[PDB]
RNA sequence: AGCAUAUUAGUCAGCGGAGGAGAAGUGAACAGGGAAGAGCCCAGCGCCAAUCCCGCCCCGGCGGGGCGGGGACAUGUGGCGUACGGAA
RNA sequence: CCAUGUAACAGCAGUUGAACAUGGGUCAGUCGGUCCUGAGAGAUGGGCGAGCGCCGUUCGAAGGGACGGGCGAUGGCCUCCGUUGCCCUCGGCCGAUCGAAAGGGAGUCGGGUUCAGAUCCCCGAAUCCGGGGCGGAGAUGGCGCCGCGAGGCGUCC
RNA sequence: GCCCUUGAAAAUCCGGGGGAGAGGGUGUAAAUCUCGCGCCGGGCCGUACCCAUAUCCGCAGCAGGUCUCCAAGGUGAACAG
RNA sequence: UCGGCUCGUGCGUCGAUGAAGAACGCAGCAGCUGCGAGAAUUAAUGUGAAUUGCAGGACACAUUGAUUUCGCACUUGCGGCCCCGGGCCGGGGCUACG
């Protein structure tokens, strides 16, 4: 009751064990260094930034380059205890990343900016 | 009255709390960027460095106490002299018998 | 149309095209008198 | 004084591999004098797996001791012994 | 580039400048890349090679993936799927991979706004892809007790 | 019409054939080329400007060279002058 | 003349625990130099009141006390496996050949 139907010999499947290391190769996990305080460096305070603050309900920040929109949004929410509608990002020709964080309609970007220190 | 490592030598949660306070202070200083605050930027940065250094040293000394006596330990807890040094007095019974039967003698001449 | 690496190279080359701070002329052992300045038309980047 | 053998030259360039040293153990050698100085080990042939590697307990070149399981090994590990001889 | 300000350079000059100085400016699921393979480049097997390597690209035990069943997945403690080995079972070669900002490739438009950005910002109206509600669809139909009820029951189809 | 020239590939997407199966017992159940609504999400990188009798290459603000899109009236056959 | 050249002496120590080299970044206010998101340096020890171009260290008088990037691919492109947290997002650990 064992007949080869096909004329091709394939390599039979064999057991593949999961690793059970006798020691971790690293004593401790590497600490995350792109935390919320490292994500937002400082708010941009320029005439265009002030226009965005007072007209678009948008805060302008300079952020880390490796940060993405999800990380920037979460970091802003945690640092300033606020809600974010959306985040647009660009990388400036000097290499810094600039983020326009549009806040929720129920939040006044002017009051929040005053709390932060700008305007 | 800055932060000094001896005063930090404390539980992990309290050290993390102090680190978070320092991070908030540094963020406020960067937003502010007066002469006094512009000077405080470096003080707060070095205090952050000091607290993190104390945290890492405490963690690694605890890890070294933990893995002491174990045959296998993480590579960073293993001595790092030099790749060549990490890669002697055994004798065969024949050589041992040769040394025992014919040891080097202490002798003087012309006496 | 730029890549990320080319743009970062250009940003670094831009941040180096500024004059020396004036107060450096007041240091004790200062021999510099002005800035390795580059002009976009006079000298071309290594690309 | 051309040039092809020769010379340039086992040299430049090229490739591989180290160590604190390595390697050795036109046109040279031996003897002689110095610097230094140091000798040894297997296989094989014989006798007696006597050999090696890899959970628990006790003491910054991961070893030592005790206890118990797995493997290597008879297609040959270890001890004695290899030319100056060796064993009985 | 934009604004502001103002010896050398702009083969005369300049109250001007792509010059000099200071400070700003480039915002996307929908426009591209990213994905595809095209000529081709190039690993593994194999061969060659003193050797760094290079020849070769189909000339080797080259599948690691399939709804379905029981032991043990019990885990929420089994609705549906994170569970292992096996068969009842299937799964061929264009063997990895790279190669287009003009080729292929779903889906965003109108109005307004700046000193310098907008199919990217705002207002408005859409759309594509991926991931546990409501409605509709599956569809009310055909011996016989009361009934000429179009009443529900009783049964079968 | 012309070719002794016959004018990409793949990703990717869809229809069909077949029928293993699943569904519920008379009020529905399985299931929707997936039908109408409703809910959530779409990360990363580029994006300024010049694009050429001074922003590119030619040693330069050089009569050179450097791929494209749109393009009105008259005359006139006319993207001629 | 705080640089060379030449001679001599001692030592003679790189790297997957990831080197040499490269890139990017880091100062209150370009280069060189020094460093690595703890970035113009942290800790410790010794030393001892400076650093300095410019105001800006309560320097406990027990003067503790001044002086990163360079599993598959190279476009930050695309994954897979196991955990953790927040509800898909974020974090950690893995995943080269011989």
């Amino acid at each position: 009751k064992k007949i080869r139907t096909s004329p091709t010999f394939r390599r039979p499947k064999t057991l593949r064990l999961r690793r059970q290391p006798k020691y971790p190769r690293k004593s401790a996990p590497r600490r995350n260094k792109l935390d919320h305080y490292a994500i937002i460096k400082f708010p941009l305070t320029t005439e265009s930034a002030m226009k965005k603050i007072e007209d678009n309900n948008t805060l302008v920040f300079i952020v880390d380059v490796k940060a993405n929109k999800h990380q920037i949004k979460q970091a802003v929410k945690k640092l300033y205890d606020i809600d974010v509608a959306k985040v647009n990002t660009l990388i400036r020709p000097d290499g810094e990343k600039k983020a326009y964080v549009r806040l929720a309609p129920d939040y006044d970007a002017l009051d929040v900016a005053n709390k932060i220190g700008i305007i | 009255a800055k932060i000094k490592a001896r005063d930090l030598r404390k539980k992990k949660e309290e050290l993390l709390k102090q680190l978070e306070d320092l991070k908030v202070e540094l963020s406020q200083l960067r937003v502010a960027k007066a002469a006094s605050k512009l000077s405080k930027i470096r003080v707060v940065r070095k205090s952050i460095a000091r607290v993190l250094t104390v945290i890492n040293q405490t963690q690694k000394e605890n890890l070294r106490k933990f893995y002491k006596g174990k045959k296998y330990k993480p590579l960073d807890l293993r001595p790092k002299k030099t790749r060549a040094m990490r890669r002697e007095n055994l004798k065969t019974k024949k050589q041992q018998r040769k040394e025992r039967l014919y040891p080097l003698r202490k002798f003087a001449v012309k006496a | 149309h730029k890549t990320f690496r080319i743009k970062r190279f250009l940003a670094k080359k831009q941040k180096q095209n500024r004059p020396i701070p004036q107060w450096i002329r007041m240091k004790t052992g200062n021999k510099i008198r002005y800035n390795k300045r580059r002009h976009w038309r006079r000298t071309k980047l290594g690309l």
